[PDB]
DNA sequence: TGCCCCCCCTTCGGTGCTTTGCACCGAAGGGGGGG
């Protein structure tokens, strides 16, 4: 137990402590919980209480490991709901690509970090639990915590912030010693030669012990490779601890969920990982035990991933005297993969971006989002933004930010010829086309009936009306544009009265969750020239009036 | 000194907003700034048992290379009790918008000499991040009137008027308006002379304990019709739909004469000759468009709204209103950076200029409707912010159905 | 039969529009990883 001052905590206003009865348990668990708590009582982590304390939270018994030694955990779900909110100070996860090369490295853990931090004295009575007796022979043995319980909502933050306050004197005294503190795990690097470095280490251990934090020897790593945060720290490079993917004859939804999660974890260092086709399997499913047959595309993607994973890979460490460089490749179906490096073929890390934001988008927008994801990740890890290498031409980007009405930007980037390139798949003419037919399109739906029509008239005297079933207003308007593109030549002028349809199409999308919009896109890509114009409806205007006419 | 008792508005809790990532140079500056205010007792280290948080970052103004800490108290200010209800409030003076020049002074540090209600401090918590999450976040809360908090100009009102009094009755026709942590001070003297009344005002405040605007050049952009010798069906269609939109704003705008020249199913490129009755409609509409709209008056009890459109070639149109289509001001902001290659920087600068004009004119900033994706804005805007205040904003995706303002 | 954090992918439900469905966005469901 630390002599650090306790952090005052409160229940939420209006609420009392938990009063949850003890779910009965085996005479065996009963006696192991007796064993566990007599040793905690002699260490002062808990103390006996009686019936005058009215609170309770169930104590259940768990096998600690393969050895069969019993482990006690307390189900503070109910007390957690009644305890005040906290502001968590763990803002993120350190990444080994953010580390600089060091001469001397040490990895230490503190032992029973939680059970070494005292708990606010006035709050302890709410952590009361009861060990029951077989068949109610006795009332049972009640205890309460004097230290941070595992399973209480506030324990991780109070242990973390207590550790920060204890490390702070030592950190200020030695600014040339890097201490990464994650919960009870400490990485300590320096450029002092191992003799002076190990002096400072046991000095640090002694500081911790005066404040009640042991550092057991079995957790004191003195030699590379170091096991840290799921990685392996060698002097020149780093490593993920081995990734084992599920292998199944028959896959459940849950199996697939576990597979995608492993592949996303692997994607931080293994370039080119894809999960679009495997995650498609999760869609529309309705039970975690539902067996899902792999599609053909999913088997191929899994095999592609497995080939990548059998090759060994490593990341390098960060050299602050060189630029950060981020290179992106396009993978298809809205998937992007990236590497971040400082010297060529020496990746600090990798990643993937594959989210579809919006019902309708294009590759240029998604490239801009990938840049934004990488820019944020780079500030988290290295505190700065990388120079970019992108498979898009300057002419392409310039054509995009001059004809798109939203402000958009991407920082310093070099073009790199890495097919497939990102490109605009069509561009609407900014002026009407001489010699091209003019289509006046309209579509209307009856909100109550689900029925509608889409149609057009032209300056060449052509006209057409299609009946539509189970449709909407906005669909008939898209439908009307679909007809005009379908029946027109390579150059066309189209006048619509739907601001909605104009809005989607003028954004030059190249993919959509709408099949109707996807159909319009494939026709736009096949035209030579398209001018698309809006007019207000029901003002008896030009051709728009007669096509509206024709709709009814 | 004894504090002023402060409340949140009924049924509202303190801010609970996550800290966003920060560059190396901004974190270093915040740690330098805050450990020094720790030492001066202006803030105090706290822990996670305080459940409130407000983001913080830093800014370098382009001609002061010191860093300035900026806490984003927008959430806290919205939940804070009105001081106007409690009688403490800063009357906006008209006739600041008519001064030759107006300079902006950052005066937020005057607040650091007044303590804050012991029971309100917990709502002012913020957290400094760390690069690569080497440490957990470091949390502080204020013991004094915080910068950027709307309550600090109000609690400090009594005092600043006493600080300013000799200067203002020794200078009756200067006008001084306090907005948040800023002092907007304008008058008609020559810039060389105007500026040293600034620097004299500077020392007077320093011894008890900026940008250079010109309101007269803030011209309005009215909606304009094109002029040509000849007109196509497409030209007339565009014109008709643009005056039809303008009919929700102005009064007695007609499109029936120009409408029926497009009678029939015509080609877009066919040139339609103007009837003289249609030149009649267009000359008439053209100058209803000329002069401002009758019947539009500012209301102090309702919010200000600002809309912005990217027009291209560095240009940006904007409209400030309170009810839809009743514009108090329409304008056009222009780049001058000389770079010409960064849309996000231009929009961030446009927002600061438009909000500055609203402070000068009406005394408060508008809630902006920004023509940009949320995530593109949040990727970059703090790189270009220079104001000690931050306006409300929201993100819109409205394609141009008209090029109404161009 | 417990806690806290970051990530991705899917699903759901609230909001506002001068809408009647649509697009957006944040929260919560699963998974990965850390302690
Ligand atoms: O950009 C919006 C984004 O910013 C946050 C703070 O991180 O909210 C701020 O901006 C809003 C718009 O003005 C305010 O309403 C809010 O009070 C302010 O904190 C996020 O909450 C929001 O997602």
């Amino acid at each position: 137990i630390s002599p650090i001052e306790t952090v005052p905590v409160k229940l939420k206003p209006g609420m009392d402590g938990p009063k949850v009865k003890q779910w009965p348990l085996t005479e065996e668990k009963i006696k192991a919980l007796v064993e566990i708590c007599t040793e905690m009582e002699k260490e002062g982590k808990i103390s006996k209480i009686g019936p005058e304390n009215p609170y309770n939270t169930p104590v259940f018994a768990i096998k600690k490991k393969d050895s069969t030694k019993w482990r006690k955990l307390v189900d503070f779900r109910e007390l957690n709901k009644r305890t005040q909110d906290f502001w968590e100070v763990q803002l993120g996860i350190p990444h080994p690509a953010g580390l600089k090369q060091k001469k001397s490295v040490t990895v230490l853990d503190v032992g029973d970090a939680f059970y070494s931090v005292p708990l606010d004295k006035d709050f302890r009575k709410y952590t009361a639990f009861t060990i029951p007796s077989i068949n109610n022979e006795t009332p049972g043995i009640r205890y309460q915590y004097n230290v941070l319980p595992m399973g209480w909502k506030g324990s991780p933050a109070i242990m973390q912030s207590s550790m920060t306050k204890i490390l702070e004197p030592f950190r200020k005294q030695n600014p040339d010693i890097v201490i990464y503190q994650y919960v009870d795990d400490l990485y300590v690097g320096s450029d002092l030669e191992i003799g002076q470095h190990r002096t400072k280490i046991e000095e640090l251990r002694q500081h911790l012990l005066r404040w009640g934090f042991t550092t057991p020897d079995k957790k004191h790593q003195k030699e590379p490779p170091f096991l840290w945060m799921g990685y392996e720290l060698h002097p020149d490079k780093w490593t993920v601890q081995p990734i084992v993917l599920p292998e199944k004859d028959s896959w459940t939804v849950n199996d697939i969920q576990k597979l995608v999660g492993k592949l996303n974890w692997a994607s931080q260092i293994y370039a080119g990982i894809k999960v679009r086709q495997l995650s498609k399997l999760l869609r529309g499913t309705k039970a975690l035990t539902e067996v899902v047959p792999l599609t053909e595309e999913a088997e191929l993607e899994l095999a592609e991933n497995r080939e990548i994973l059998k090759e060994p890979v490593h990341g390098v460490y960060y050299d602050p005297s060189k630029d950060l460089i981020a290179e992106i490749q396009k993978q298809g179906q809205g998937q992007w993969t990236y590497q971040i490096y400082q010297e060529p073929f020496k990746n600090l890390k990798t990643g993937k971006y594959a989210r579809m934001k919006g019902a309708h988008t294009n590759d240029v927008k998604q490239l801009t989002e990938a840049v934004q994801k990488i820019a944020t990740e780079s500030i988290v890890i290295w505190g700065k933004t990388p120079k970019f290498k992108l498979p898009i031409q300057k002419e392409t980007w310039e054509a995009w930010w001059t004809e798109y009405w939203q402000a958009t930007w991407i920082p310093e980037w070099e073009f790199v010829n890495t097919p497939p390139l990102v490109k605009l798949w069509y561009q609407l003419e900014k002026e009407p086309i001489i010699g091209a037919e003019t289509f006046y399109v309209d579509g209307a739906a009856n909100r109550e009936t689900k029925l509608g029509k889409a149609g057009y008239v032209t300056d060449r005297g052509r006209q057409k009306v299609v009946p539509l079933t189970d449709t909407t207003n906005q669909k008939t308007e898209l439908q009307a544009i679909h007809l005009a593109l379908q029946d027109s030549g390579l150059e066309v002028n189209i006048v619509t009265d739907s601001q909605y349809a104009l809005g989607i199409i003028q954004a030059q999308p190249d993919k959509s969750e709408s099949e109707l919009v996807s159909q319009i896109i494939e026709q736009l890509i096949k035209k030579e020239k398209v001018y698309l114009a809006w007019v207000p409806a029901h003002k008896g205007i030009g051709g728009n009036e007669q096509v509206d006419k024709l709709v009814s | 000194i004894e504090t002023v008792p402060v409340k949140l508005k009924p049924g509202m809790d303190g801010p609970k907003v996550k800290q966003w990532p920060l560059t190396e140079e901004k974190i270093k500056a915040l740690v330098e700034i805050c450990t020094e205010m720790e030492k001066e007792g202006k803030i105090s280290k706290i822990g996670p048992e305080n459940p409130y948080n407000t983001p913080v970052f830093a800014i370098k103004k382009k001609d002061s290379t010191k860093w300035r800490k900026l806490v984003d108290f927008r959430e806290l200010n919205k939940r804070t009790q009105d001081f106007w209800e409690v009688q403490l409030g800063i009357p906006h003076p008209a006739g600041l918008k008519q001064k030759k020049s107006v300079t902006v002074l950052d005066v937020g540090d005057a607040y650091f000499s007044v303590p804050l209600d012991k029971d309100f401090r917990k709502y002012t918590a913020f957290t400094i991040p760390s690069i690569n999450n080497e440490t957990p976040g470091i949390r502080y809360q204020y013991n004094v009137l915080p910068q950027g908090w709307k309550g600090s100009p109000a609690i400090f009102q009594s005092s600043m008027t006493k600080i300013l009094e000799p200067f203002r009755k020794q200078n009756p026709d200067i006008v001084i308006y306090q907005y948040m942590d800023d002092l907007y001070v304008g008058s008609d003297l020559e810039i060389g002379q105007h500026r040293t009344k600034i620097e004299e005002l500077r020392q007077h405040l320093l011894r008890w304990g900026g940008y250079e605007l010109h309101p007269d050049k803030w011209t309005v952009q009215p909606i304009v019709l094109p002029e040509k010798d000849s007109w196509t069906v497409n030209d007339i269609q565009k014109l008709v739909g643009k005056l039809n939109w303008a009919s929700q704003i102005y009064a007695g705008i007609k499109v029936r004469q120009l409408s029926k020249l497009l009678r029939g199913t015509k080609a877009l490129t066919e040139v339609v000759p103007l009837t003289e009755e249609a030149e009649l409609e267009l000359a008439e509409n053209r100058e209803i468009l000329k002069e401002p709209v009758h019947g539009v008056y500012y209301d102090p009890s309702k919010d200000l709204i600002a809309e912005i459109q990217k027009q291209g070639q560095g240009q940006w149109t904007y409209q400030i209103y309170q009810e839809p289509f009743k514009n108090l001001k329409t304008g056009k902001y222009a780049r001058m950076k000389g770079a010409h290659t960064n849309d996000v920087k231009q929009l961030t600068e446009a927002v600061q200029k438009i909000a500055t004009e609203s402070i000068v004119i009406w005394g408060k900033t508008p809630k902006f409707k920004l023509p940009i994706q949320k995530e593109t804005w949040e990727a970059w805007w703090t790189e270009y912010w220079q104001a000690t205040w931050i306006p409300e904003w929201e993100f819109v995706n409205t394609p141009p159905l008209v090029k109404l303002w161009y």
